[PDB]
This record gives structure tokens, sequence and C-alpha cells, in this order.
């Protein structure tokens, strides 16, 4: 089953560093850019950015440059999304997402399930 | 968010054919494909529509769409209870080289 | 209006990366540039050349990036050919003007240049305006890179050259024009 899987509820401190995992089973890997979303609660549909995972080709908003650090790798068949800097706006659902490349058309067939990163005050 | 109008909130009876209009510039809905998504409430979304009508594996053929150059249409027909749910207007553009996400769409029935 | 400034920009986007770009608020001064005898291909479709600077239009983008001498022959409205299915797909509705000219003497150099890239490899064929830069490895099981280096050289004939090109394409919706004004 094509899937990318993110793990459980994820709980840190502002400032420092976490770095997110999104497993990818079930497919060949590297054939399909993987877009790492954003969900806010409460808001329209947020977007971070997507990586083709064979030498980190980024694709990403141009408003978020340098701060989200991204990587994903072949071997281990995961999408890595790091933060070496936690805030409060970075308290949300996040997404994977896998491209339907399939000799079809883009949009993103498969998604990752959501898992909430938090701080607790 | 983008620059991609969707209405917010639709209604209706169950068995009617809701009609979901998407404009904006010709960066976004003009040049790429528009693509449609649905989201269920604190679950992951789903994609429905790509290339302005055809379907990724496990959405039924209720869900249809069209383009007219910068503007689209979803056509829901036959509603149920499925429909509660958020639908997203988006697609992968390089207005500003991002998945340009839409404004929900979000039903219930009454 | 950014025209030559898009065109005499020193470096281009590929054809598969290729840069439309919003026109809006200008002259209409399209005769200067074709009374400069510089551009070779003049191919214009829906309304004729001269014509482009007396009728104005909504929803101007002109897609400048560069292609092969040749290959200009397959860049028409619906012509299936390699540029079509994998490159760029080319709308039938199209309603504008296609100029491509030859500056190879300065993209030239003594060593193979392999900065930009082609699409030689893409899955399936491409709708109007459709930009996919998903360069994944290609299953045709055997498995190469979707994009290669263009080889080229000054021994190349001119066909064989590369071409500057750029694609005025307008679409007529529901908004006042923004083009002419000029030669009143």
């Amino acid at each position: 089953q094509v899937q990318l899987v993110q793990s459980g509820a994820e709980v840190k401190k502002p400032g420092e560093s976490l770095k997110i995992s999104c497993k990818g089973s079930g497919y060949s890997f590297t054939s399909h850019w993987i877009g790492w979303v954003r969900q806010k609660p409460g808001k329209g549909l947020e977007w971070v950015g997507i990586i083709h995972p064979y030498d980190s080709d980024t694709r990403y908003s141009p408003s978020f440059q340098g701060l989200v650090t991204f990587s994903a790798d072949k071997s281990s068949s995961t999408a890595y999304l790091q933060w070496s800097s936690l805030q409060a706006s970075d308290t949300a659902i996040y997404y994977c997402a896998r491209r339907t490349d399939q000799y079809g058309s883009h949009g993103m067939d498969v998604w990752g399930q959501g898992t909430t990163v938090t701080v607790s005050s | 968010q983008s620059v991609l109008t969707q209405p917010p909130s639709a209604s209706g009876t169950p068995g009617q054919r809701v009609t979901i209009s998407c404009s904006g510039g010709s960066s976004n809905i003009g040049g790429n494909p528009v693509n449609w998504y649905q989201q269920l409430p604190a679950t992951a979304p789903k994609l429905l529509i790509y290339n302005n009508n055809q379907r990724p594996s496990g959405v039924s053929d209720r869900f249809s769409g069209s383009k007219s150059g910068t503007s689209a249409s979803l056509a829901i027909s036959g509603l149920q209870s499925v429909d509660e749910a958020d639908y997203f207007c988006a697609a992968w553009d390089d207005s500003l080289n991002g998945v340009l996400f839409g404004g929900g769409t979000k039903l219930t029935v009454l | 209006c950014p025209f030559g400034e898009v065109f005499n920009a020193t470096r281009f986007a590929s054809v598969y990366a290729w840069n439309r770009k919003r026109i809006s608020n200008c002259v209409a001064d399209y005769s200067v540039l074709y009374n400069s005898a510089s551009f070779s291909t003049f191919k214009c479709y829906g309304v004729s050349p001269t014509k482009l600077n007396d009728l104005c239009f909504t929803n101007v983008y002109a897609d400048s990036f560069v292609i092969r001498g040749d290959e200009v022959r397959q860049i028409a409205p619906g012509q299936t050919g390699k540029i079509a299915d994998y490159n760029y797909k080319l709308p039938d509705d199209f309603t504008g003007c296609v100029i491509a000219w030859n500056s190879n003497n300065l993209d030239s150099k003594v060593g193979g240049n392999y900065n930009y890239r082609y699409r030689l490899f893409r899955k399936s064929n491409l709708k109007p305006f459709e930009r996919d830069i998903s360069t994944e490895i290609y299953q045709a099981g055997n498995c190469y890179f979707p994009l290669q280096s263009y080889g080229f050289q000054p021994t190349n004939g001119v066909g064989y050259q590369p071409y500057r090109v750029v694609v005025l394409s307008f679409e007529l919706l529901h908004a006042p024009a923004t083009v002419c004004g000029p030669k009143k």
C-alpha cells in the first residue's frame, strides 16, 4: 500500500531542533516529488515545499527560503523536514504528499496521514 | 494560502448537484491544469481530480471537473453524508513555485 | 514595456521551464521590432502580424526560451512532434505570435556547453500551457535522466544551432485591453 507515513504526535520546546520524518513505502520511492504540507488548525490549506529525493532537488515557497530545512534520502526511503529553530507558528498538523506521476497528471494522490507538532504550556 | 477563489460554504439536500466555481490569475488556472481535492475533518486530504477531468484511485464517479481557461467547475452529483468535507481548487503551479491551495468548500446537510 | 529586457537578458530559461510573463499597461510598438531586421521566424496566428499593433488584447504572456534551429519547424499550434509530446504541447486556441532568431555565436564556446537541458524523456503528452518540472527517473521498461545536455557546437549547422524564441500568447477574457495606444 502506497503511503507516506509520518510518526506519532510530536512535542518539543521552541528554538531547538526537530527533524520530523516521513517514510515512503509501497512504491518506487524516488520517482515522485514529495510535498511537505502544513496545516495550522483553523486555516485554509497551507504549503511549505516539495522535494525530489534524488539529490534533494528543491521547489519551495520563496517566502520561507532558508528557514525550513528539507532532506529526503532514497536508501532510507524517508523525507525529513527539519527546523533548526522552533516557534509558536510551527505548531500545526503537517502532511506529506505523493504526486501521481505515473504516465498520468500531477496532483498529489497519496498524502501523509497528519502529525501535529506541539509545545505545551 | 494563494489566490484561488473558492466558495467556503455550500449546502443542499441529499441527491443534489453542487457546482464549485474557481478563478484567479492565468498563471494559476489558465497555465497549469486545475486539480481538485477533498479533506475530511481531523483527517488527511485526498486528491479528487487531475488534468481537469481525470481521477486517481479510490474516488467515485460523482466527482467531475471542467476547466474553462482560468475558470473551473467541480460537479458532484447525488450528494450524501460523505460531503462533510472541505474541497480545494488547488494545483501545482509556477506562479510563486508552489502547489497553490484553495480556500475550502465545507458542506453540511440540513 | 519589458520586452527586449526579457529578450536581451543574457541567460534564458529552458524549454521545459518556459518563462511566461505578465505584460500590461504598454504601447503596441511591435512595428519597430519587425522593422528591426534581426529576427528570423515570424509566424503569427489569429491576428495578422501588422494587425497586432492595431488591435489590443488581454492576458499577455511571452514564453521566452531556447530551442533547436531545425525544431522551429516543429513549432506550430497542434503540430505533434518531439517538442509537443515531451517539452511543451502548444494550444489550438492560440491567439498570438511566435518569433525566433539565432544567437549561437555567443551561446557557443570551445567546449560542450552543459548548462541548459531539454526534456527528451517525459511520461505522457502535455496539455496546453503545462509546465512539468518533475525531473524523476524514467520508467521505460533502461532508466535514464528525463533531461539531457544540449550537445551543440559552433561546427554544428544552423539547423542544429540554438535559437532564442518568444511566444506571445493572448486570451480574450472579460477585461479591457492594456496594450494599444501607440502610433495614435
